[PDB]
């Protein structure tokens, strides 16, 4: 022990380390030396008594590419602590807890515990410990507990527009220092507290941030975002503050893109589905809201899409096999080289046939369905599209299609590299056509007072057609089918495909209150619906206001 | 005799009741998209490539790697243990060279983690609890006299 | 790729870094004593995000130097002077931006290319009215979506 | 009456007086050393009404 580094002996024999006490003149921490020789030199080593390393299994892990094309999940070595003792290097705070959601603030590294925040030392990761207890130096490693008054079990952390932004449920915060960062700069201090669920990570997408918001039994996903006025003030609005009860409550992802515009939720309290929401921003300002079910079948139950720039790309259950399977949002083209004709198919592929499975006797090619695939199915219906214009459509047998899986087409179809996929359902339904008026404000408000009798709703379309129509009202089930274009028109051909251009007008005869005009179809076929009108007697005999 | 026609369908549902609500909103979709130009259309198709499994974990937690346009892959946390699919949906191999011990979970989606960058791809479980190991300490004992 | 002029220091980009040079003089990204961390240093800062982010263009305006990744797009600044421990660099949005093409001038804006399939979605970026540092993109291709291929 | 957690200091609440701790450690409301005010010493500001 000795009370400075001058006051020192010379030679010290090599196995022999003295504990450097404070000078009592500047704030220093008590290092320790460790003359080493083979050269007369005093470094700075550890402690003696404490002890150097984690438990060092439990830390997280990683999975490297390495070169041989395959993965391999290994432990990543964790730098020892040699500086001083305990506690001149206190244990890091997670050392008793559980790490979770891991940083990158900086070139250091950091881990999430309740309530703990554990930076690195910059420049290299994996090094929670200073490099020198001869002084504070800089870019220490950093322990910040927590600065709120209510408890915060400390979950992921998503970075935005000034900061990383760290979220536990019930508070959100703010991740900053006052200049650069030291152990004595870190700012961490509270945000709003707004309630967030935290099983999906909250993802993207553009300048906001997209939470998940537990409810019973119905989640209330928020948007976060910066407010426009104050510059670090942020705020949480509800964007399914008109569709709340919906989603069923238990959220594991948040696939999203920011090509195509849209968020998308997926869900485990009804896995079958994948919500969409489609928005866009023109003038700093919303201008569509969207939710829609995404839906695939009966029981088909969907792992997390994550979308690849314009491409999503989906794993599902069946529950006979799973399987990958892309989604593209390409406007005018082809998925499958052969088509015609891009055919919305719900499942396709270009199977070819091959040589054995004619018979002339029965006169029936044949084909089993998982050697297509790999894959029985539950349900839905088969459609089988040609490079010519043939459409065949299947309709799945009682207790198919593990029963007899077996596609009975024709006679001789063997070269003809076939297309074979499912159905979508289509549906949309109408609100009530009730006399929508934008008065006194905006925010359009109904004038619901005399009886609207209804009739002849028209809907126009762009270059697609073949939805039906279902006008639905107490007791009357009309169905308006369309189909593709109008006689003589150059669209209209004897064989290409049949698409049209709106308007088509059909009554819709009756109360207001009552008729609800919806578009199921099925198909192997596109839509477009452009916009949709109504005319109608209107009597109110109570001349309001 | 009145009329008015709306203008786009953009969009989805509205389970508020419809005095209140506003036009483009329908009171169910399926399989729509409410594009920008073009109101409602189907959603595009699911092409096959191609098929890996019998009903994989049963719940997993699954999370993809995004390095280069050549290098995109999955990475699949199931219950048992660590499984990767291309982008092209053929199973690539990974080793456990130090035990596995920390992806067995009953909820992987509820415990584990995965932050990623292209020098590191970090997997975090939840559940476990990181301690200092007694074992190797600098000096035994070292009474300092 | 994508070299700076960020100060009379010198810049690369890789992914995920930031190498800038010494001041006053180009082409040195080393120390000019190690007697101490005098000032004017090499900075290495990587990055900040917890999405990879391979690290493309960067373009000025109006404040600073804004590193363009896709799918990220950044704040490059310090809390005051640049030393090798000031240099922020902090997410900014998350608009998706292709890099085959620099993003061009050319007032107050910075106009994008973004990728689609199979028809790109041009956007223009800006720096907003009512806070002082908050960016955001409008689509101008949002009336035109089709158009570009 | 009313403690706080401000920081990894902790604090008190009196009329009119506000203690926080030392940071990283609870329950040590006095400096490390008086050899000099090194930084993150306790902390006595009372009001200022």
């Amino acid at each position: 022990y000795a009370q400075s580094f001058s006051k020192l002996p010379p030679n010290a024999p090599n196995g022999y380390m003295v504990k450097i006490v404070g000078d009592a003149s500047k704030s220093a921490d008590q290092y320790y030396v460790r003359y080493d020789a083979e050269r007369k030199v005093w470094t700075e080593t550890l402690g003696w008594n404490t002890e150097d390393q984690v438990l060092w299994e439990t830390m997280p892990h990683a999975l490297v590419r390495a070169a041989d094309g395959n993965f391999d999940f290994k432990w990543l070595e964790w730098s020892p602590k040699s500086c001083g003792d305990v506690d001149t290097n206190p244990w890091p705070s997670f050392v008793g807890s559980s790490i979770n959601d891991v940083f990158f603030f900086r070139n250091r590294l950091g881990f999430l515990s309740g309530e703990n925040i554990i930076l690195s030392r910059t420049a290299k990761y994996f090094n929670f410990y200073p490099a020198s207890i001869a002084n504070l130096s800089d870019d220490d490693p950093i322990d910040v507990a927590v600065s709120t008054n209510r408890i915060a079990i400390l979950k992921y952390a998503v970075p935005f527009s000034e900061e990383l932004l760290i979220w536990s449920d019930e508070a959100q915060f703010v991740l900053t220092a006052s200049g650069t960062l030291t152990s004595k700069s870190v700012e961490l201090n509270l945000t709003t507290q707004f309630d967030v669920q935290d099983r999906a990570r909250p993802f993207g997408i553009g300048r906001n941030v997209y939470f998940a918001s537990p409810r019973s039994s119905f989640t209330s996903i928020h948007r976060y975002y910066a407010v426009q006025d104050v510059s670090s003030v942020k705020n949480a609005e509800d964007i399914t503050s008109h569709v709340p009860n919906y989603i069923p409550n238990g959220v594991f992802s948040i696939c999203g893109s920011g090509t195509e515009n849209f968020c998308s939720v997926l869900s485990h309290g009804d896995p079958s589905k994948i919500f969409m929401y489609k928005f866009l921003y023109l003038n700093e300002e919303l201008r569509q809201q969207s939710w829609s079910h995404w839906d695939f079948g009966e029981n088909v139950q969907v792992l997390a899409c994550q979308s690849i720039s314009s491409d999503m790309y989906v794993i599902l259950r069946n529950e006979f096999n799973t399987f990958l399977a892309r989604i593209s949002f390409t406007k005018n083209a082809i998925d499958l080289q052969g088509e015609p004709y891009r055919a919305f198919m719900d499942m396709k592929i270009r199977y070819t046939i091959p040589s054995g499975t004619y018979n002339d006797d029965t006169f029936t090619t044949s084909i089993h369905i998982p050697t297509i695939y790999g894959a029985n199915f539950g349900r839905g219906k088969i459609t089988v599209l040609e490079p010519d214009g043939k459409i065949t459509v299947f309709e799945q047998p009682t207790a198919g299609w593990n029963s007899d899986p077996w596609l009975r087409l024709s006679g001789n179809l063997e070269g003809r590299m076939v297309y074979i996929g499912f159905n979508i359902n289509f549906v949309y339904e109408f609100s009530k056509f009730l006399i929508k008026q934008t008065a006194d404000d905006g925010s359009t408000s109904t004038e619901d007072i005399g009886r609207l009798q209804l009739r002849r709703a028209w809907v126009n379309y762009e270059n697609s057609g073949t939805f039906d129509i279902y006008v639905e009202n107490q007791s009357s089930n009309w169905k308006y089918t369309m189909a593709g274009a109008r006689l003589g028109s150059n669209t209209l051909r004897a064989g290409r495909l049949n698409l049209g251009t709106g308007q088509y007008r059909f009554p819709v005869v009756g109360n207001a209150k009552f008729n609800t005009v919806y578009i199921l179809s099925d198909e192997t076929t596109p839509l477009n619906i452009i916009g949709c009108g109504w005319e109608g007697n209107y009597l109110r005999r109570s001349s309001g206001i | 005799l009145i009329s008015q026609s709306i203008k786009n369908l953009k969009g989805g549902i509205s389970q508020q009741p419809d005095i209140l609500r506003y036009p483009d909103q329908g009171s169910r979709q399926v399989n729509g998209w409410s594009s920008e130009t073009e109101g409602l259309q189907k959603r595009p198709p699911l092409v096959f490539l191609n098929t890996l499994g019998d009903n994989l974990g049963q719940a997993p937690y699954i999370h993809l790697i995004n390095r280069d346009e050549h290098e995109q892959y999955y990475a699949v946390f199931t219950g048992s243990g660590i499984r990767v699919f291309d982008l092209s949906g053929n199973e690539k191999q990974v080793r456990y060279p130090n035990g596995s011990n920390y992806i067995k979970t009953a909820n992987p989606r509820n415990d584990l983690r995965m932050v990623t960058v292209a020098d590191y791809t970090f997997i975090v479980n939840r559940n476990v609890v990181a301690q200092k190991n007694t074992k190797s300490v600098n000096l035994p004992n070292y009474n300092p006299n």
